[PDB]
């Protein structure tokens, strides 16, 4: 299959027209092979404008969502980025081409091991895959300049937002029923202040649900 | 509520269609005046028909 | 079929062309753009104003018509057809009626058949007047639309006098046409037909042999027979290339067999040929309108609806006879049931083949109603058609394809 | 044309035995039910075969049948201007099953398959540009499935706070009314 | 050559100029609105109205056929037995921002209670002025009855 | 300032060029009770009205509406319309005024009708 | 007086030179076009089309507004210099119309932009739209100031 043509078409028609202007992001998405970062059974649909299912309750986000998500994080050459829920590592590979280094946190040992193999096979060396619970992050290498959460959340735990540098940026997809809002957060005076960025949908990550009990 | 229209009739069965030419009224219905009360009302236009008992002719 | 890397007759390769193309000249052509019909977002990649990539983004007028149709009866869905290729609404109603009539096995009265031909050709002129004269406006001619839309105004009055609406008639019904035409309306249609060729001459005098008009259309958007088969072309999009295909002749419907008209075809298959074909079709439609009015006058008085179990009775009968009142009550609430089955009914709509794929399941509502718009297939080919041309040619190419987005998006 | 369509159906059933599951001629139209694995080969044969020269792809659509093990039907409508005939091809597709793309045969199949993918959620393999074509960017769901609500789930509004057009959950001032008129009497089929 | 000669002498432009001047001095069909109006046939579908009988009683009997046929679900009706036992509505709303002005309701009405009238100049400054209630619709019928009745007579032979 | 109003405005009963045109080609057909004057040319081929006051198209009553819109051939002077005793006088569009129609629950009403569909128990 | 007569002059100039953006969404745009054609000649009122929002005073929302289109309509409205007026033309723009219960349609363009006049109809006739434009002129005369 000519995956290069499909990759170029994905950027032209799903990323560029969706208010993604950062050329570093466009350059990265034009170069990182998406099909190398999906399960083998999904290889032919790697460039479809939809979320790819990786494991039960986990997806590789749609190209529009990731393109816009990275464009608003506004990553710098000197940035250290935390990528929560890296799946097979596609997003980490894209961000690795912009930021200084990426700490990719994955919770499924099957996907964490595949991420290491696939990241190495693409000669990506500024990405460390750290295995553990998504809601914990990786506080060993904190603070981070930017945090990207690659799946829907209902709340972002304080433990996760404490690993954010002052002036750091966090982008998360929030789920309110059938509505999904991507919000961009800025750490100021120790508090992360969230603002609306755009609307997109993804399944809820395990460990980011909210406490919901009996209400009269 | 008072009736919008009263007609006095000498028959115990009347037809009402809204009195409008060539399909401009309501569906044509036949109404029976009870011998007890001596009047009936159209269910479409509310016109009241009242029997003239002295001249009321049985058919 | 990819010109993004420039190819020069001297074989030169620029240093920048060697680099991967990351910073391209991309421009939003529409939706708010005089040539974009309001709801076309075409993303163009330009290289010195040469169009190297055209990426139409549609759906800016997608309204979910096909979903909305599944919760309505067959009669309640008839007005949805008006609002697809809304320049000529009764022509789209016709496909819906034909599909229902085929599944129910219903025969419509003779007068209703003649009226359908009459107002279908009015719609063809309504469309071709809009297409040709706004196409002229796309290449800078200010005046043609003003002349053409005065004639459209008169035809929209003929619409209103038949059904009470200038645009969205809801006039063709499963089983015929809703109402009969007043005799004075037939006199006025005949009077209009006698004048109309004069306007066609005036538009022809202004445009056809104008050197500027020729330099904006001749050898622009050339379509070969093989291209037509790649992209599902129908209507003038194939006839301009010389294929004498017209559904009114190849797959006759209504009473078109007994009318006299000819099929204009082009020899070069470019924007100029398709303009000439549309002008000629307008003359042919005017002749059909004249024959239909003569046949209607020569007809004996008859009904315009099949009545029976498919259409409501007349109002006078409804107010007198018990059977008629029941049929009125039931057919305006539940409506007729359509036997289980699937049909595809197509007409030669003014913009090409318009069809309805109707899946009935024996109830009073469609199970699935797929609407086949000719403009959907025509617009899809704009990337192939526009590649290699200049930006100034784009509005002419959008015109020649005859796009209305009520039917592209549905 | 009825005898002609039955004769044509035998020709197809004979030459493409393994592709064709069955044929039907109803309401003057020939429908061919085909296997998913052989649909591309069959449509290619229909396009190129002398007797059946179906070189115009009229459209591709889908039909949802939630009561069926393979809930979707994908329907191909083809026209022959040279033979002056039409044909319909139907394949049954399960949810999450991939359908081979027809763009190799008909370049104009590209947008129709995007529409099926958008409105039904059926993915096509071998598609160069498979993305939503009619719904809003980032739309959730596939509206033409019978289990998607008519009004959907979300609606847009301009927010003065965000200075953006944002999505919100649907709130209807008047709820959709779905009248049920259908009579409990089928009627008779007289002989 | 003949075509090349005519282009050198600008004949195509001269013909256009002459045609333009013929239109220049010709009568204009423009209407002098609001003094002069376009033509309306008796069938014209305009603003809705609820009619009364010649005896002054309401024609509507709350059958709800108009509410059932309405393709846009623009009609909402509630009915009870009136104090005299008559079958009459207590609510009759038309959402004029949902209505498609198709005229199906007046076709479905068995008593000519709801009609689309000749009026089309009722643009409003606020949206809620287009949520017509029963009294608004009846007021339209009482003001436009004379023209509505004449139009019904004119189109009766075709209905 | 009467002449200036005629010279500078177009919403006061007629422009100056409408008046000249009416004088040249107008033939009076009748008057309505508001003082609007109706004219025709070519024996009713063209029909127009000169407004007494603001030129508001919704001021034309149903008495003349049919003639002015060519629905009926003959003017109400020659063929008056039959009126029922329960009919009400014509009103123009009242949208920008205090007489505009508003729904019963509108906040314009200043006594919006309170709605409910159940009766609540009241403690003794 | 000075200020009221100043506003009257401003309202006179703004009413007599009301330029509208070339912006039509659906079948309401067909009747809007007829309003500018010879039978009605909207331009004779000084109400002329302008391709660019930077030169437009009036937006006529003529057609269905879908969710996908709503941001684009808001953007070009935001790029109109002030004063800017909006006319909602037809059922779809007024309240959603025939597609009110759809998943992809804005149920009234006043959810996106403020509206000055609503013109009823599906479509309003070319004359009905012309009436609506003159009602906007009455509104400006009644309430127009230097701000709008
Ligand atoms: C040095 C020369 C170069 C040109 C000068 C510079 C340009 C100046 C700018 C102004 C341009 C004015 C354009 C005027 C066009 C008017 C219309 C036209 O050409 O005649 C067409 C019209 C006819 O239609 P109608 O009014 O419907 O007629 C019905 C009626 N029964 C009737 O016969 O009427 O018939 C009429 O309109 C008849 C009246 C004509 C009005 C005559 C005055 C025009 C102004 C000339 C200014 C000279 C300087
Ligand atoms: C008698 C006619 C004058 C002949 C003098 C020679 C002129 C040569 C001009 C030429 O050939 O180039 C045309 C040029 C070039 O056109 P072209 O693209 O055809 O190139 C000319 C090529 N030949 C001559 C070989 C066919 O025309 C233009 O640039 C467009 C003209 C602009 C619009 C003119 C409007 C005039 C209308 C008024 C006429 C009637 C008034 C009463
Ligand atoms: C002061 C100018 C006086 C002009 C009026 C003359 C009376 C004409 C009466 C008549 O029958 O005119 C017909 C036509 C109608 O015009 P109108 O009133 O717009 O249409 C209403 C239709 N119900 O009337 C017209 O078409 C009249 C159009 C008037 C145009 C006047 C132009 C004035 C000057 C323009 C610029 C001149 C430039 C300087 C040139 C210098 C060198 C010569
Ligand atoms: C040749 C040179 C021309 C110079 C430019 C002319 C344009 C400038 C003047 C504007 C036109 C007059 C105007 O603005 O009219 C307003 C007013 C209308 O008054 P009226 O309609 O009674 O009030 C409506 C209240 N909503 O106006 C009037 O009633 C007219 C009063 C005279 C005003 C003259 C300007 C001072
Ligand atoms: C009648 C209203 C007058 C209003 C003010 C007029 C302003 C005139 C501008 C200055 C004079 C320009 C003269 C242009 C040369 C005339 C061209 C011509 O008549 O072509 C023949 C042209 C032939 O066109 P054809 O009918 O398409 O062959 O004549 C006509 O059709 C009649 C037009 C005569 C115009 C003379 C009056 C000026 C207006
Ligand atoms: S005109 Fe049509 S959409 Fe409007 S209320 Fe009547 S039936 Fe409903
Ligand atoms: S207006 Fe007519 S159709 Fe509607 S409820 Fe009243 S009587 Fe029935
Ligand atoms: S209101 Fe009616 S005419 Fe206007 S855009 Fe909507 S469907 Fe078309
Ligand atoms: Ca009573
Ligand atoms: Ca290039
Ligand atoms: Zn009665």
């Amino acid at each position: 299959t000519d995956f290069a043509q499909r990759r170029t078409m994905m950027v032209d028609t799903q990323v560029r027209p969706n208010e993604v202007t950062s050329y570093p992001v466009i350059e990265a998405m034009l170069n990182v092979p998406r099909e190398q970062f999906v399960p083998e059974s999904r290889r032919d649909v790697a460039y479809v404008g939809n979320n790819i299912d990786l494991a039960p309750g986990r997806v590789l986000l749609e190209p529009r969502t990731l393109g816009k998500m990275m464009d608003i994080l506004n990553l710098q050459n000197g940035d250290l980025v935390l990528d929560v829920g890296c799946g097979y590592g596609y997003s980490a590979a894209v961000m690795a081409r912009i930021a200084e280094a990426v700490v990719a946190v994955e919770e499924d040992a099957a996907m964490a091991a595949e991420a290491e193999g696939r990241l190495a096979a693409q000669d990506v060396f500024n990405v460390a895959v750290v295995q553990g619970a998504l809601a914990e992050g990786c506080p060993g290498q904190a603070p981070y300049d930017a945090i990207l959460i690659e799946g829907a959340v209902e709340q972002v735990p304080e433990a996760l937002t404490e690993q954010l540098r002052e002036g750091g940026r966090i982008v998360a997809l929030f789920r309110e029923g059938n509505l999904g809002i991507v919000r961009l957060g800025h750490k100021l005076d120790g508090r992360v202040n969230w603002r609306f960025a755009f609307n997109a949908v993804a399944p809820l990550l395990p460990g980011f649900a909210r406490p919901r009990g009996f209400v009269l | 509520i008072p009736a919008p229209e009263i007609q006095t009739v000498t028959s115990w069965k009347v037809a009402c269609d809204g009195d409008e030419a060539r399909g401009l009224g309501h569906p044509r219905v036949w109404l029976a005046i009870p011998r007890d009360t001596g009047w009936v009302e159209c269910g479409y236009c509310d016109k009241r028909f009242v029997i003239d008992r002295e001249h009321a002719h049985d058919d | 079929g990819d010109i993004r890397k420039n190819s020069y007759d001297d074989g030169s390769m620029d240093a920048l062309t060697g680099e991967q193309s990351i910073r391209n000249f991309n421009i939003n052509f529409g939706p708010q753009h005089p040539a974009a019909h309001g709801v076309l977002r075409m993303v163009l990649e330009l290289d010195g104003e040469i169009v190297e990539r055209a990426d139409p983004h549609i759906g800016l007028l997608h309204r979910g018509t096909e979903k909305l149709m599944e919760s309505r009866t067959y009669l309640q869905n008839l007005p949805y057809l008006d609002r697809l290729d809304y320049v000529a609404p009764m022509n789209q109603e016709h496909a819906w009626c034909l599909a229902i009539e085929r599944l129910t096995g219903t025969v419509i009265p003779r007068r209703a058949s003649l009226i359908r031909v009459l107002y279908s050709e009015i719609g063809r002129i309504l469309n071709h007047l809009m297409g040709v004269t706004t196409g002229a406006m796309d290449v800078g001619a200010l005046t043609p639309p003003l002349w053409g839309f005065e004639a459209r105004e008169e035809l929209m009055i003929f619409y209103e006098r038949a059904c009470g609406a200038r645009l969205h008639a809801a006039y063709f019904r499963p089983g015929g046409v809703h109402q009969d035409l007043p005799p004075d309306l037939l006199d006025d249609i005949e009077e209009w037909c006698e004048r109309f060729p004069k306007l066609v001459d005036d538009l022809d005098t202004l445009l056809t042999e104008n050197r500027i008009f020729k330099q904006r259309l001749v050898d622009i958007g050339i379509v070969t027979e093989a291209d037509a088969l790649d992209w599902g072309y129908t209507g003038v999009m194939v006839r301009g290339s010389g294929l004498a295909w017209d559904l009114r002749r190849s797959q006759p419907y209504e009473c078109y067999d007994e009318f006299d008209f000819q099929i204009p075809v082009g020899r070069n298959g470019d924007c100029y040929d398709r303009y000439l074909c549309r002008m000629a079709e307008m003359r042919e439609s005017c002749k059909i309108m004249q024959q239909a009015v003569q046949k209607l006058r020569a007809e004996p008085a008859g009904d315009v609806l099949a009545r029976g179990k498919l259409t409501p009775p007349r109002r006078a009968e409804m107010k007198r006879d018990m059977e008629s009142l029941i049929h009125h009550f039931k057919l305006y609430t539940e409506g007729f049931k359509v036997p289980a089955g699937e049909v595809y009914a197509a007409v030669e709509a003014p913009k090409g083949e318009f069809g309805v794929y109707l899946v009935a399941d024996g109830t009073n509502k469609p199970w699935r109603a797929k609407l086949r718009a000719p403009g959907f297939a025509h617009l899809q080919s704009i990337d192939w058609m526009s590649r290699g041309h200049m930006l100034a040619d784009v509005p002419a190419i959008i015109a020649t394809l005859d796009i209305v987005f009520g039917e592209v998006d549905r | 044309s009825d005898e002609a369509l039955l004769e044509l159906a035998e020709h197809i059933a004979l030459r493409r035995e393994n592709d064709v599951i069955s044929t039907q001629v109803a309401f003057g139209e020939l429908t061919v039910n085909a296997t998913l694995s052989g649909v591309i080969g069959l449509i290619e044969f229909l396009r190129n075969d002398p007797n059946c020269r179906f070189s115009t792809l009229i459209d591709i659509t889908a039909v949802d049948n939630p009561a069926r093990p393979a809930r979707f039907d994908v329907v191909y409508h083809l026209l022959s201007m040279y033979q002056n005939q039409r044909i319909r091809v139907k394949v049954q597709v399960r949810e999450d099953e991939l359908v081979p793309s027809l763009i190799g045969v008909f370049p104009g199949a590209n947008w129709y398959e995007r529409e099926v993918f958008d409105l039904f959620g059926i993915l096509f393999s071998g598609h160069s540009d498979l993305r939503r074509i009619l719904t809003d960017y980032g739309f959730r769901g596939h509206p033409l499935r019978k289990d998607f609500p008519t009004t959907g789930y979300v609606e847009v509004r301009w927010s003065d706070i965000e200075k953006r057009v944002v999505y919100e959950p649907v709130n209807l001032v008047q709820e959709y009314r779905q009248f049920d008129f259908l009579s409990p009497w089928e009627g008779a089929k007289y002989v | 050559f003949a075509r090349a000669t005519k282009y050198f002498l600008m004949w195509d432009f001269i013909k256009g100029f002459g045609l333009g001047m013929r239109y220049f001095v010709s009568p204009k069909p423009t209407l002098n609105y609001p003094h002069e109006k376009g033509p309306l046939s008796p069938r014209f579908r305009g603003e809705h109205a609820l009619r009364r009988y010649p005896n002054g009683e309401e024609r509507c009997i709350a059958c709800k056929l108009c509410e059932a046929v309405c393709p846009a679900q623009a009609i909402t009706i509630d009915a009870e037995p009136r104090e005299d036992g008559s079958r009459r509505t207590t609510r009759y709303d038309i959402d004029m921002t949902k209505c498609i002005y198709c005229g199906f309701c007046q076709e479905a009405c068995p008593v000519d209670a709801i009609v689309e009238g000749p009026n089309f100049e009722y643009a409003t400054e606020t949206r809620e002025e287009l949520f017509y209630d029963k009294q608004k619709l009846l007021a339209n019928g009482e003001r436009w009855e004379a023209e509505i009745a004449r139009n019904l007579q004119l189109d009766a032979p075709y209905r | 300032m009467s002449f200036l109003l005629r010279f500078l405005t177009w919403w006061n009963s007629q422009t100056l060029n409408t008046q000249v045109w009416t004088k040249l080609y107008g033939e009076k057909v009748g008057e309505d009770d508001q003082g609007n004057v109706y004219y025709q040319s070519g024996g009713g081929k063209r029909r127009w009205v000169i407004y007494n006051g603001e030129s508001e198209a919704s001021r034309i009553s149903p008495e003349w509406h049919g003639w002015l819109h060519h629905t009926y051939k003959e003017p109400p002077t020659a063929a008056p319309l039959a009126h029922k005793p329960w009919e009400k006088p014509h009103e123009p569009n009242l949208t920008g005024s205090s007489g505009a129609y508003h729904p019963a629950g509108s906040l314009y009403r200043a006594q919006p009708v309170e709605r409910r569909d159940y009766d609540a128990w009241q403690p003794e | 007086f000075l200020l009221t007569t100043t506003e009257d002059i401003i309202n006179w100039a703004r009413n007599g030179s009301l330029h509208w953006m070339t912006f039509g969404l659906a079948c309401c745009a067909v009747e809007m076009m007829q309003t500018s054609m010879p039978r009605y000649d909207l331009e004779r009122f000084g109400t002329a089309p302008r391709a660019s929002p930077r030169q437009s005073d009036l937006m006529i929302v003529a057609g269905t507004l879908t969710n996908k289109m709503a941001p684009a309509l808001r953007k070009v409205y935001d790029q109109m210099p002030e004063p800017r007026y909006v006319i909602s033309m037809g059922s779809c723009a007024n309240g959603g119309g025939y597609y009110h219960y759809s998943y992809s349609v804005v149920r009234g363009c006043d959810r996106i932009v403020p509206v000055d006049i609503y013109v009823p109809g599906c479509p309003p006739t070319a004359e009905a739209l012309l009436y609506g434009i003159l009602q906007l002129q009455r509104r400006i005369r009644r309430t127009g100031t230097l701000v709008r």
